[PDB]
C-alpha cells in the first residue's frame, strides 16, 4: 500500500465514472473526479500515514484556499491527499477523455 | 496551571517544584482541614450584629460561594464593635467596599494563605512571589548543621 | 611572554588560516629533535615559541621548503 | 541554617551579580561541616556450583590494608577507610574453576578467583575518605553466620 | 567529571571511566556547529575520530604523549573502514581515485 | 593510506569480485560448537579473513606466509594489499543468479524497475506462477506481457522448438541484454518529441535521465542482479539488541547458514538432475532467502514485526543499529573534558581563567607521565603512577610547567551561538570550583548560580593553536552577528565608574593647580575626595592629525577628581569628550567601541583589562548600601491614591448609572490607575531629590542624592525605571494569562505593608512569567538545526568575486520616526566601482576598498543617496563562493580571508533571540484601540517631496485626491536620500495639490479608515440604474446594486441636462446617494471600507518560503488590459488580447481582486498588491533582487519589534543557499525542460559559449521552494538524506553515479575527515599543490 | 515496525545518560529524559509519517499542557513522539534505575 497504488485505484475509479456516466465534456467533469477523490482516500489513519511515507506525494500546497481551519493534524494532511490526488485527476482525465473517445 | 481565587485559604499558591511542572503541585495550607466528605474547609470566626462571637465554622467552596468574607487584616477592639463605617471586604473574590453590617464571617489570623513551607519567612509583603517561591525552593534542601544556631 | 593576539603574525601572511599548518610543521621538528630554536625560549611552550617566531617574519613557506630540501638532499 | 554578620558593599569582583565572600573564621569554627552517611551494601553471588559463604583470608593483599579487618572480613568500627581500602571482603565462590585442566598454579595461588583482574575494593569509589559507623550484618534461619556477627 | 584513560572500554568509553558509575558522552550537537562556526578543523578531528571514537587511535596518542612524540598521524581511523565494510557488503563497491 | 574525495557507487563487477577474492568453497561446517578451533574452508569462518589471532596462522605447514596467491588447506595465505582485518572478504557462488530487491523494491518501483511495463507484473513473473518468454519473433504476442502455465504451453505448442523462458533473473539478463540502450533512448527521445500528454513528460524525462545515467555511467546494468556476492566480516557485527551473547551466536548467523543450505541444496538438485517442481522451488526458496536477507520485504503498512524478527533487513543495520548518525551527535567519549561550579574571578587578564587544583592535577596526567619520562625523574610508568599517587613538590613543579602557557576550552551546555565556547588560560586555584573572567557572561547568557562549563583540554599541537589563535576571548572583541561589542561591563565596573566620575558642590579640595596631573596622591594622603567639583589640571592628549602618527597637546581643563585620575588608564589619546560626562553602561561601551575603532585591537584589551580593575578597586572603596533611609515614599502618594479612588467611586456612580457598560468601565478604571501610576511615578522622581546632601543649602537642585537606588536608576546598567517604581510608589497592575486583571490593583509598595489579597494577585504575574522560560527551547533548537541542515554547502573558496552587478543599497525604516540609518547598511560591504556625487564627474573610489570607519566620515560630511553594493548570487562562484563580496568580518579587523565557514554562523545569528518576543511594552492593559482620531500621514523632515504612481484626478476644491492603490513618497534629505517609509493607504484623501512640493509643516493627507475614494471628476448628477431586492443583503443614502454578488463600472455623467469615470472593484461597496440627485464632483458618491509581519513562526514562514494565504499573480510584458478584455463564460478575469502575441493566457477562478484599470501597457515586474505577495513569481518576472530585499527587509521587520540587531549578510547567505534548482525554458546539451544546479548551469553555459556553440542552453528561471528539497539539493550521497532510509539514497546514487566533488561542511561530519572550512581548507589547498606538484 | 528502533534507541540512550550523569533520585531524574526526548525523535516529515504508521504511538494526549500550539502539522507530529516517549520511558527509566544499583560490579 503506497502512493502508487491509491493512484491505479483513483485511476480505476475515474475509468469506472467515465464509463458509468458517460461523460465527453471537460467541464461536466466536477460531479466525477471529487467523487473519484472521494472513494480513493482510506478511512484507516495509518493508511493515510502509509502513503505519506512513499514518494508521489508532497507536503507544499499549491493552493492556501482548500485547506481548511482546524487545530487538528489529520484533516490537514488528508485536505493534502485530496489536493494532490485531484491535481493527479486533472491530468489524468484528460487522457481518459482521449482514451474513451479512442477507445469505442 | 494557573491560580483561581478559591486557592485563598485552602491550600497555597507559594509552594511549587522548580521542575517543570510548576502550577499543579499546590501544597495544603496551615489551617485548612479536609471535611468529612473529602473537600478543603478553612475556619472562619462568626460576626454577629453588635459584637464578633469566638466561636469558629468550617466552610466549603459552595458555601462561600454565597457568603460574605471579610478580609484578614482589618480594625478590632476588645468588645468587637467595629468602629470603621466602610471596612474593605469581598463577595466573590475580588475585593470590593462593603458596609459594616452587610459581612458575617471574618478570618481568624493573618496565616491562612500561606502553607507550612514558606511560613519561615518574614515579610513575604517585601519579596516577590517569584522570589518567594524561589527562596521556599532554598528551604526545601538543607543539611543539618553540628552547632545548629 | 605571553602572547594575547597573533594579529602581529598575521600581517607578515595574513590568511589566519595557514598560520596553524605553517607552525604546527615548524614545531614538530622542534618537538620530535634534530633541530635547534632560533629563538630562545621565555620559559614557555613551543606554542608560544611558534608564535613568537611566526611573530617575527622568519620562517614562512620558503624557508620551511628550502630547509625541508636541505634536510632530504643532507640525508 | 545559621546566620552572620553580613556587609551590603560591592567588593573587589569576588561577589559580581549574586555571588558571595565568605571569611576564615567560618572556616575556623568547622561551621555547617557536612556529615555524609552511605551505604557500604555487600553482596555474596550464590551459584550453581561451590559453596556459598564469603569469608576472609583473601590473597593478592598487602599486610598494611590486612591489619585494619577482623575475621570473615569485616573492619573494626571506628577504622578509616580512605579510597581504595577494603572494608568488606568480596568473595567470588569456589565453583567454575574446579573442573579446570589448566590454570593449575593460579589455582593453588590465587585460587578460584577470590580478586579480580585490575580493579579497586568494594568500599566507595575513589575520591573519599573517612571513618566506619555501623555493621549491619543481619542472618538467615541457619546460615551459621556467627563468627561474623 | 573529566575521567581518564581507563581499561574495558570497546567503544565511546561507557564502561568502567573514572567516576562512582561512569560513562562517556555528550559532548553536544551544537557545540560541533560552534567549532564548524569558528572553523576548527583539528578540534573537530578530534571530536569525530582520535579523541571520540578510535580505540587503537588512544593508545597510539597515548604512547605520543608519553613517550614524547607528539604525533597527531592524521587521517580516517577505523571508522570510514567500518563504513566501506558496512557498503561494500551489498552488490555495490566504492572504488578509490584522487 | 588515500583519502575519500569524490568515488561514486558503481555496480560491483563480477570479474573485479573474482580478483577480489579467488577460491573454492564446498561443504560449509562453519563453527563447531564443542571444538572451538580452526576449522576447514566454509563460508564466514575463521579459515576466511585470514587469522583469528593477530600473527600466526593453523594450516599444518607455512605459518610464515612466505608467498601469496594460494588457499592451500585451510587458511587464508593472500593478504596482497591491506593489513590483517582490511583485506578481501570472499565470495558465494551462486547456480542461479538472483537479482537485487532493492532495483526490483526501490520505495515504490522508483530507480531499477521501469521498462514500459507495470511493478505488479513484473512481481508476479518473479514468483511461480508466471514467467516471461524470450527470444520470441513471427507471432501476435510480443516479448514484454505475460504468460501463465496454460499460456506458456499454448505458446511451446505454437511456437515449437527454440523457446526459452526461465523463471529466474536470467531471462531478464537477456531482455536487458538484447535492448539497445542508446537506440531506446533515442526512441524515447522522439516520444518526448512527438507527445503531449502532461503526464507524460515527467515520466520519459526520469527514463530519459536514468538511461543517460546508464549511457555516461560506463557500466552494465546486468550486474544489478546479483551473481556473486561478498561476505562481510564477523566483527563488523554489533552485540545484539537483547541480552549479551558471542559473535558465532548472532542474529545474522541464522540467515547466512539458510542461504548457503539452499546453495548447496540448489546445487546438489542441479547434479542430481531434479525435475522441474523441485528445482523451480528451490530457485524460488533461494530468491525468498535472498530478498528476506536484504531487507525485510514489505509490502504495505506491516501491521505486526514478527516477534521481533532477528536481523530483518541490512538497511536497518546500516541506518539504525549502526547508526547513520554515528559521528558528532551521541557524544562519543569527551576523554578528559569536565564540569564543575563556576565561581568569579577578579584578576587574571582577559585571556586567562581558574582551574581547580585536584581537578587540573587529574586533567594532564599523560603529560605528568612524559614530561618525568623526558626529564628523567620517573623510571617506569609504575614510577610515575606512584609519584602522582605520593602528590610530592616535584610532581606539583612538573604540573606548573605544564599549565604555564598551555591554553583550554571553556564550554557550557547551551551553545545557542559560536561564543558559548571559549579558549582560555588556566592558573592554579584552590578549591574545587572554576574562577571564570568575570566580563564573560552576556555572552555566555547565564549567571552565577552554579552553572557548569566543560573544560576541554586541547590534547594535540594543532589544537592548541586552534585554541590560541581562534578561539580566544581577546580574538572576539565584537560580537559575530551584529557589530557590537560583546565585552560589556555589568553593573560593577559600571558602578564604580559612575561614583569615580561623579560631580560634587562644595565639596573638600577646591582649585587644584596639579600636574602629572597625578590625582591620585591626594585623595590617598588627605583632603582631597575624588567627587570633587570643576578643577583646572593639565591634561595632555594625543590626536591622529598626522597620518600614521599621534599629535600631542597640552591644556588645562576644568574636571573633576575621578576623570582625572580615569585619563591614566586611557592610553595613546582617545578623544576627551567621551570621558567628561557620567558614566552608565551606554557611556563605558560607546568608550569601549571608540576605543576598538581607533586604537585597534592591541591597546583595546589592556583598556577593558585596567577598566575592569579600576572598576573593582574603586566600588570595593566606594561601599554603596541599601538600606531604609534610601528608599523613599513620595509624600503625596495616599493623597493620588485617594484621588484615583475618589475617580472609581465616579465610575462607581456611572456604574449605578447605567451609561457606561462593562468593557468601557473596565478601559476607564485600566486609564484612571495607569495615570495615578504615572503620577506617582513623577512624585517619586521629584521625591529622589535632596535626601542625603553635602553641608550646602539656598541652591537650586540641592545636592543631588547620593543614594543607590538612585545611582542604579540614573546608571541605566541594571537598574531601571520599571522595577523602581515596583520597590518605591506603586506597583500597579499585573500579568494573568487568561486577559483580565482587577479594578482595584495594588496601592501599596514593598516599602509599605501589602494587604493578603494584593500578594495573592500578585502571586499570578509570577504565575504568567513562569511558565514563558521551559516553553519554545526545543522550537528555536530545530529552527536552528534545519538552519543549517539547508545551509552546510558553502564554504569561501576563492579570492576575487569579479562583477559589477550587485544589490542595490536603498536606506529604508518603518512606520514613525527613523530606525536604522543608512551608515549602518554601508558599513562593512564592499561597494561597486560607482558611487555618485550630486555634482557630475566626481567619484571616490577608482574601483573599491575596505570601508572602515574613515569612508563612513567621508559620506557623512558630504551628501550621498544610493550605494551600489556589490553583494550575493550574482557572480556566482563554481564550488562554493569568492566571498570579497563579505567585507569586514565581523569580531576581527581584517580582509576576508579563503577557508571561512559561512553558514553555521547564520543560523546562529537568526537563532540567537530568546525563547518569546515581549512586544507588550506596558501593562496588560493600556486601552490599545484602532485608531484615535486619525491615522496621520504627513511628513517631518525637511526637503522636497515626490509622489509615485499618482494621477491628477480634476475636483471642485483646490486639493487633488488620489484613487490608486499603491503610492510611495521621496525625501531629500542629502542628495535623495528618503529617510521615510511612511505607509500612504490606497487612494488617500489628500489635502495638498497634486504637482507641488513644499517643505515644512503643511500635512499633506488625512485618512479615515471609514471612507473609499469614489468620486466623481466631472459636475453632474448619478448615473440612472435599477432598484432591485437583492442586492441590499451586503456587509461591511441606500445600495442599489453590487458587483461581488452578481459596484459596476458605467458612463460618467457629463452635462446637467443630460443623463451620460472607471471604477474599479474593491469587494465591498455601498451606494452612498440617490439616482437622481445634483451632485457636484468631489463630491462623496459611494465610499465603504473593505503584509503580516513578527513572531516566532513567522521567522519560519519566511526561512521555508511557503506559500501564503493569498497568492500574487504579477504582471509580464505589454498587452492590452482592461476590465472584460473578453471573459469567458465562467472563470472571469482572463486576458486574451496581447499586442505583440506572446501566448501566456492565465485562468483565475474569480477569488482575486480586480487586478489594473490604468496602465494599458505594462511591464515585467509590476507589483498588482493582492494582498501578500508570491515570492516564487518575482522571482520568475523581476529577478533576485526584489526577491532578496523582500526577505530581507520582513526579516529585519520582525527583528526590529524586539530592538535585536543582525547584520543582513547571515539572511543573504541563506537567501543564496536558497536559490537553488534552476528550471530552464531553452533545451540544452544533456537536459530537456528539467531543473538541476545553479552552478552547473554555468558550467554548461560556459562551456557552450567557449568553444564550439553559439548558445546552446539558456533563459533559466530560478526556484523559492525552501526547506524541503533545497536540503536535499545536496548532490553528495553522503550528505543527500542523512535522516532518511540509507539504502534509499545509496541505489539512486549507485544508478546515476553522482560525484561528490568536495562541498559541504557536515559531510565530513558524517563521513569523518577534516573539514574543509578554516585552517582545514589550507591544508586541502596545500594537498592540491603538492599533488600539482609531484 | 519502525517505532521499535526508535524506542530500542531511546532505552539505549537514556539507559547511557543515566549511566554518564550517575544520578540516583526520582525527583531530579528528569534531565536525562529531556535528552532522550530531544535525540530520539526523527527529524523530517520522512520517518515521522513512517514512525506514527507503524504500532506503539496513538494520537490522542496524556498530559494537556505539552500539546503544542500551532498551524504547522510538523511541530505537532514531533511533539506527539517526544510526549509519548517520555510517557513509555518514565517507566522503564525507573526499571532501569531498579536494576542500575546492582549491575556493575564495582
Amino acid at each position: 500500500m503506497t502512493y502508487n497504488n491509491v493512484f491505479d485505484h483513483a485511476y480505476e475509479m475515474l475509468k469506472e465514472n467515465i464509463r458509468y456516466d458517460d461523460i465527453r465534456d471537460t467541464d461536466d467533469l466536477h460531479d466525477a473526479i471529487h467523487m473519484a477523490a472521494d472513494n480513493a482516500v482510506p478511512h484507516y489513519y495509518a493508511d493515510i500515514f502509509s502513503v505519506m511515507a512513499s514518494e508521489g506525494i508532497d507536503l507544499e500546497f499549491e493552493d492556501s484556499g482548500l485547506m481548511p481551519d482546524t487545530k487538528d493534524v489529520i484533516r490537514i494532511l488528508q485536505a493534502r491527499i485530496y489536493e494532490q490526488l485531484t491535481i493527479d485527476l486533472w491530468e489524468d482525465a484528460e487522457d481518459l477523455l482521449n482514451e474513451y473517445l479512442e477507445e469505442v | 496551571r494557573d491560580v483561581h481565587p478559591t486557592h485563598y485559604g485552602r491550600v497555597c499558591p507559594i509552594e511549587t517544584p522548580e521542575g517543570p511542572n510548576i502550577g499543579l503541585i499546590n501544597s495544603l495550607s496551615v489551617y485548612a482541614q479536609t471535611n468529612e466528605y473529602g473537600f478543603l474547609e478553612t475556619p472562619y470566626r462568626k460576626v454577629t450584629d453588635g459584637v464578633v462571637t469566638d466561636e469558629i465554622h468550617y466552610l466549603s467552596a459552595i458555601e462561600e460561594g454565597n457568603y460574605v468574607i471579610a478580609q484578614a487584616n482589618s480594625n478590632l477592639d476588645e468588645e468587637g464593635h467595629f468602629v470603621e463605617d466602610l471596612v474593605t471586604c469581598r463577595s466573590k473574590g475580588e475585593s470590593s467596599l462593603f458596609s459594616r453590617d452587610q459581612v458575617d464571617y471574618m478570618d481568624v489570623s493573618t496565616q491562612q494563605v500561606v502553607s507550612v513551607g514558606a511560613s519561615l519567612i518574614p515579610f513575604l509583603e517585601h519579596d516577590d512571589a517569584n522570589r518567594a517561591l524561589m527562596g521556599a525552593n532554598m528551604q526545601r534542601q538543607a543539611v543539618p548543621t553540628l552547632r545548629a544556631d | 611572554m605571553a602572547r594575547v593576539t597573533v594579529q602581529d603574525a598575521v600581517e607578515k601572511i595574513g590568511n589566519r588560516f595557514d598560520l596553524v599548518l605553517v607552525a604546527a610543521r615548524r614545531a614538530r621538528q622542534m618537538q620530535v629533535g634534530g633541530k635547534d630554536p632560533l629563538v630562545p625560549e621565555e620559559n614557555d611552550k613551543t606554542t608560544v615559541i611558534a608564535l613568537r617566531e611566526i611573530e617575527e617574519g622568519l620562517i614562512n613557506n620558503q624557508i620551511l621548503d628550502v630547509r625541508e630540501r636541505q634536510e632530504q638532499q643532507e640525508q | 541554617g545559621q546566620n552572620m554578620r553580613v556587609a551590603f558593599m560591592p567588593w573587589n569582583g569576588y561577589n559580581f551579580e549574586d555571588s558571595i565572600l565568605v571569611s576564615e573564621r567560618v572556616v575556623q569554627e568547622d561551621r555547617f561541616t557536612t556529615i555524609h552517611i552511605q551505604e557500604l551494601a555487600c553482596v555474596s553471588r550464590d551459584t550453581k556450583l561451590g559453596p556459598e559463604e564469603i569469608t576472609a583470608d583473601i590473597p593478592n593483599v598487602g599486610e598494611a590494608a590486612l591489619s585494619k579487618l577482623d575475621e570473615s572480613g569485616i573492619v573494626y568500627i571506628g577504622a578509616e577507610v580512605t579510597g581504595g581500602d577494603i572494608l568488606v571482603g568480596k568473595v567470588t565462590p569456589k565453583g567454575e574453576t574446579q573442573l579446570t585442566p589448566e590454570e593449575k598454579l593460579l589455582r593453588a595461588i590465587f585460587g578460584e578467583k577470590a580478586s579480580d583482574v585490575k580493579d579497586s575494593s568494594l568500599r566507595v569509589p575513589n575520591g573519599v575518605s573517612g571513618t566506619v559507623i555501623d555493621v549491619q550484618v543481619f542472618t538467615r534461619d541457619g546460615v551459621e553466620k556467627d563468627k561474623r556477627a | 567529571h573529566a575521567r581518564s584513560t581507563g581499561s574495558y572500554s570497546l567503544v565511546t568509553q561507557q564502561p568502567l571511566g573514572g567516576k562512582a558509575q561512569f560513562g562517556g558522552q555528550r559532548f553536544g550537537e551544537m557545540e560541533v556547529w560552534a567549532l564548524e562556526a569558528y572553523g576548527a578543523a583539528y578540534t573537530l578531528q578530534e571530536m569525530l575520530t582520535v579523541k571520540s571514537d578510535d580505540v587503537n587511535g588512544r593508545t597510539k596518542m597515548y604512547k605520543n604523549i608519553v613517550d614524547g612524540n607528539h604525533q597527531m598521524e592524521p587521517g580516517m581511523p577505523e571508522s570510514f573502514n567500518v563504513l566501506l565494510k558496512e557498503i561494500r557488503s551489498l552488490g555495490i563497491n566504492i572504488e578509490l581515485e584522487d | 593510506t588515500e583519502e575519500f574525495d569524490a568515488i561514486k557507487i558503481a555496480l560491483a563487477s563480477p570479474d573485479m569480485i573474482r580478483s577480489w577474492s579467488f577460491g573454492e568453497v564446498k561443504k560449509p561446517e562453519t563453527i563447531n560448537y564443542r571444538t572451538f578451533k580452526p576449522e576447514r574452508d566454509g563460508l564466514f569462518c575463521a579459515r576466511i579473513f585470514g587469522p583469528v589471532k593477530d600473527y600466526e596462522c593453523l594450516c599444518g605447514k607455512y605459518k610464515r606466509l612466505k608467498h601469496r596467491g594460494v588457499i592451500c588447506e585451510k587458511c587464508g595465505v593472500e593478504v596482497t594489499q591491506t593489513k590483517v582485518r582490511r583485506e578481501r572478504m570472499g565470495h558465494i557462488e551462486l547456480a542461479s543468479p538472483t537479482a537485487h530487491i532493492w532495483f526490483l523494491k526501490s520505495l515504490p518501483s522508483r530507480i531499477g524497475l521501469l521498462l514500459d511495463m507495470p511493478l505488479r507484473d513484473i512481481e508476479r513473473v518473479l514468483y511461480f506462477e508466471s514467467y516471461v518468454v524470450i527470444e520470441g519473433g513471427m507471432t501476435n504476442l510480443e516479448r514484454q506481457q505475460i504468460l501463465t502455465e496454460e499460456q506458456y504451453l499454448d505458446a511451446l505448442e505454437e511456437f515449437g522448438d527454440e523457446f526459452d523462458a526461465k523463471m529466474g533473473a536470467e531471462a531478464i539478463q537477456a531482455l536487458l541484454k538484447s535492448m539497445d540502450l542508446e537506440q531506446e533512448c533515442e526512441q524515447l527521445r522522439e516520444e518526448l518529441n512527438e507527445t503531449n500528454s502532461e503526464t507524460k513528460r515527467k515520466k520519459l524525462t526520469k527514463r530519459i535521465k536514468l538511461l543517460e545515467a546508464f549511457v555516461q555511467s560506463g557500466n552494465k546494468p546486468e550486474w544489478m542482479i546479483l551473481t556473486v556476492l561478498p561476505v562481510l566480516p564477523p566483527d563488523l557485527r554489533p552485540l545484539v539488541p537483547l541480552d549479551g551473547g558471542r559473535f558465532a551466536t548472532s542474529d545474522l548467523n541464522d540467515l547466512y547458514r539458510r542461504v548457503i543450505n539452499r546453495n548447496n541444496r540448489l546445487k546438489r538438485l542441479l547434479d542430481l538432475a531434479a525435475p522441474d517442481i523441485i528445482v523451480r522451488n528451490e530457485k524460488r526458496m533461494l530468491q525468498e532467502a535472498v530478498d528476506a536477507l536484504l531487507d525485510n520485504g514489505r509490502r504495505g503498512r506491516a501491521i505486526t514485526g514478527s516477534n521481533k524478527r532477528p536481523l530483518k533487513s541490512l538497511a536497518d543495520m546500516i541506518k539504525g543499529k549502526q547508526g547513520r548518525f554515528r559521528q558528532n551527535l551521541l557524544g562519543k567519549r569527551v576523554d578528559y573534558s569536565g564540569r564543575s561550579v563556576i565561581t568569579v574571578g577578579p584578576y587574571l587578564r582577559l585571556h586567562q581563567c581558574g582551574l581547580p587544583k585536584k581537578m587540573a592535577l587529574e586533567l594532564f596526567k599523560p603529560f605528568i607521565y612524559g614530561k618525568l619520562e623526558l626529564r628523567g625523574l620517573a623510571t617506569t610508568i609504575k614510577a610515575a603512577k606512584k609519584m602522582v599517587e605520593r602528590e610530592e613538590a616535584v610532581v606539583w613543579d612538573i604540573l606548573d610547567e605544564v599549565i604555564r602557557e598551555h591554553p583550554v576550552l571553556l564550554n557550557r551546555a547551551p551553545t545557542l551561538h559560536r561564543l558559548g565556547i571559549q579558549a582560555f588560560e588556566p592558573v592554579l586555584i584552590e578549591g574545587k570550583a572554576i574562577q571564570l573572567h568575570p566580563l564573560v557572561c552576556a555572552a555566555y547568557n547565564a549567571d552565577f548560580d552554579g552553572d557548569q562549563m566543560a573544560v576541554h583540554v586541547p590534547l594535540t599541537l594543532e589544537a592548541q593553536l586552534e585554541a590560541r589563535a581562534l578561539m580566544m576571548s581577546t580574538n572576539n572583541i565584537l560580537s559575530p552577528a551584529n557589530g557590537e561589542p560583546i565585552i560589556v561591563p555589568s553593573q560593577d565596573v559600571v558602578l564604580g565608574l559612575y561614583y569615580m566620575t561623579r560631580d560634587c558642590v562644595n565639596a573638600k579640595g577646591e582649585g587644584m593647580v596639579l600636574t602629572g596631573p597625578k590625582e591620585a596622591e591626594r585623595l590617598y594622603r588627605s583632603g582631597l575626595a575624588s567627587l570633587h567639583a570643576r578643577v583646572k589640571v593639565r591634561i595632555t592628549e594625543y590626536e591622529k592629525d598626522a597620518n600614521g602618527e599621534l599629535v600631542a597637546k597640552t591644556s588645562l581643563k576644568d574636571t573633576t577628581v575621578g576623570r582625572a585620575i580615569l585619563w591614566m588608564i586611557v592610553p595613546k589619546g582617545l578623544p576627551y569628550s567621551i570621558v567628561n560626562q557620567a558614566l552608565g553602561k551606554k557611556a563605558i561601551s560607546k568608550m569601549l567601541n571608540t576605543c576598538y575603532r581607533i586604537l585597534g585591537l592591541k591597546p583595546t584589551v589592556i583598556f577593558a583589562d585596567q577598566i575592569m580593575y579600576t572598576g573593582f578597586a574603586y566600588a570595593a572603596r566606594s561601599g554603596a548600601s541599601v538600606g531604609i533611609d534610601d528608599m523613599v515614599i513620595p509624600e503625596k502618594k495616599h493623597e493620588i491614591i485617594s484621588e484615583a479612588e475618589a475617580e472609581v467611586a465616579e465610575i462607581q456612580e456611572q456604574f449605578q448609572s447605567g451609561l457606561v457598560t462593562a468593557g468601557e468601565r473596565y478601559n476607564k478604571v485600566i486609564d484612571i490607575w495607569a495615570a495615578a501610576n504615572d503620577r506617582v511615578s513623577k512624585a517619586m522622581m521629584d521625591n529622589l531629590q535632596t535626601e542625603t546632601v553635602i553641608n550646602r543649602d539656598g541652591q537650586e537642585e540641592k545636592q543631588v542624592s547620593f543614594n543607590s537606588i538612585y545611582m542604579m536608576a540614573d546608571s541605566g546598567a541594571r537598574g531601571s525605571a520599571a522595577q523602581i517604581r515596583q520597590l518605591a510608589g506603586m506597583r500597579g497592575l499585573m500579568a494573568k494569562p487568561d486577559g483580565s486583571i482587577i479594578e482595584t490593583p495594588i496601592t501599596a509598595n514593598f516599602r509599605e505593608g501589602l494587604n493578603v489579597l494584593q500578594y495573592f494577585i500578585s502571586t499570578h504575574g509570577a504565575r504568567k512569567g513562569l511558565a514563558d522560560t521551559a516553553l519554545k527551547t526545543a522550537n528555536s533548537g530545530y529552527l536552528t538545526r534545519r538552519l543549517v541542515d539547508v545551509a552546510q554547502d558553502l564554504v569561501v573558496t576563492e579570492d576575487d568575486c569579479g562583477t559589477h552587478e550587485g544589490i542595490m543599497m536603498t536606506p529604508v525604516i518603518e512606520g514613525g520616526d527613523v530606525k536604522e540609518p543608512l551608515r549602518d547598511r554601508v558599513l562593512g560591504r564592499v561597494t561597486a566601482e560607482d558611487v555618485l556625487k550630486p555634482g557630475t564627474a566626481d567619484i571616490l573610489v577608482p574601483r573599491n576598498t575596505l570601508l572602515h570607519e574613515q569612508w563612513c566620515d567621508l559620506l557623512e560630511e558630504n551628501s550621498v543617496d544610493a550605494v551600489k553594493v556589490r553583494s550575493v548570487v550574482s557572480c556566482d562562484t563554481d564550488f562554493g563562493v569568492c566571498a570579497h563580496c563579505y567585507g569586514r568580518d565581523l569580531a576581527r579587523g581584517h580582509i576576508i580571508n579563503k577557508g571561512e565557514a559561512i553558514g553555521v554562523i547564520a543560523a546562529q545569528s537568526i537563532g540567537e533571540p530568546g525563547t518569546q518576543l515581549t512586544m507588550r511594552t506596558f501593562h496588560i492593559g493600556g486601552a490599545a484601540s484602532r485608531a484615535a482620531a486619525e491615522s496621520s500621514i504627513q511628513v517631518k523632515n525637511k526637503g522636497s517631496i515626490k509622489l509615485s504612481n499618482v494621477k491628477s484626478v480634476v475636483n471642485s476644491s483646490g486639493k487633488l485626491v488620489i484613487t490608486s492603490r499603491n503610492t510611495e513618497l521621496k525625501l531629500i534629505d542629502e542628495f535623495g536620500r528618503t529617510k521615510e517609509s511612511y505607509k500612504v493607504p490606497y487612494g488617500a484623501v489628500l489635502a495638498k495639490g497634486d504637482g507641488e512640493q513644499v517643505a515644512g509643516g503643511e500635512t499633506v493627507a488625512n485618512w479615515d479608515p471609514h471612507t473609499m475614494p469614489v468620486i466623481t471628476e466631472v459636475s453632474g448628477f448619478v448615473r440612472f440604474t435599477d432598484m432591485i431586492d437583492g442586492q441590499t443583503i451586503t456587509r461591511q443614502s441606500l445600495v442599489v446594486l453590487d458587483s461581488a454578488e452578481r459596484r459596476p463600472a458605467l458612463k460618467i455623467v457629463d452635462a446637467q441636462g443630460n443623463d451620460v469615470a472607471q471604477y474599479f472593484l474593491p469587494g465591498k461597496a455601498i451606494v452612498q446617494l440617490e439616482d437622481g440627485v445634483q451632485i457636484s464632483s468631489g463630491d462623496t458618491l459611494a465610499r465603504i471600507p473593505q503584509d503580516i509581519t513578527g513572531g516566532l513562526p513567522r521567522v519560519a514562514d519566511l526561512f521555508e518560503a511557503r506559500r501564503p494565504k493569498e497568492p500574487a499573480i504579477l504582471a509580464e510584458i505589454s498587452g492590452i488590459v482592461s476590465f472584460g478584455k473578453e471573459t469567458k463564460g465562467k472563470r472571469r478575469l482572463v486576458i486574451t488580447p496581447v499586442d505583440g502575441s506572446d501566448p501566456y493566457e492565465e485562468m483565475i477562478p474569480k477569488w482575486r481582486q480586480l487586478n489594473v484599470f490604468e496602465g494599458e501597457r505594462v511591464e515585467r515586474g509590476d507589483v498588482i498588491s493582492d494582498g501578500p505577495e508570491a515570492p516564487h513569481d518575482i522571482l520568475r518576472l523581476r529577478g533576485v533582487h526584489a526577491v532578496t530585499r523582500y526577505i530581507v527587509n520582513e526579516v529585519q521587520d520582525v527583528y526590529r519589534l524586539q530592538g535585536v540587531k543582525i547584520n543582513d549578510k547571515h539572511i543573504e547567505v541563506i537567501v543564496r543557499q536558497m536559490l537553488r534548482k534552476a528550471t530552464i525554458v531553452n533545451a540544452g546539451s544533456s537536459d530537456f525542460l528539467e531543473g538541476e544546479q545553479v552552478e552547473y548551469s554555468r558550467v554548461k553555459i560556459a562551456n557552450r559559449e567557449l568553444e564550439a556553440n553559439g548558445k546552446v542552453g539558456a533563459t533559466y528561471s530560478r526556484d523559492l521552494l525552501g526547506i524541503t528539497k533545497a536540503s536535499l539539493a545536496t548532490e553528495s550521497f553522503i550528505s543527500a538524506a542523512s535522516f532518511q532510509e540509507t539504502t534509499r539514497v545509496l541505489t539512486e546514487a549507485a544508478v546515476a553515479g553522482k560525484r561528490d566533488e568536495l562541498r559541504g561542511l557536515k559531510e565530513n561530519v558524517i563521513v569523518g575527515r577534516l573539514i574543509p572550512a578554516g585552517t582545514g581548507y589550507a591544508y586541502h589547498q596545500d594537498r592540491m599543490r603538492r599533488r600539482a606538484a609531484g
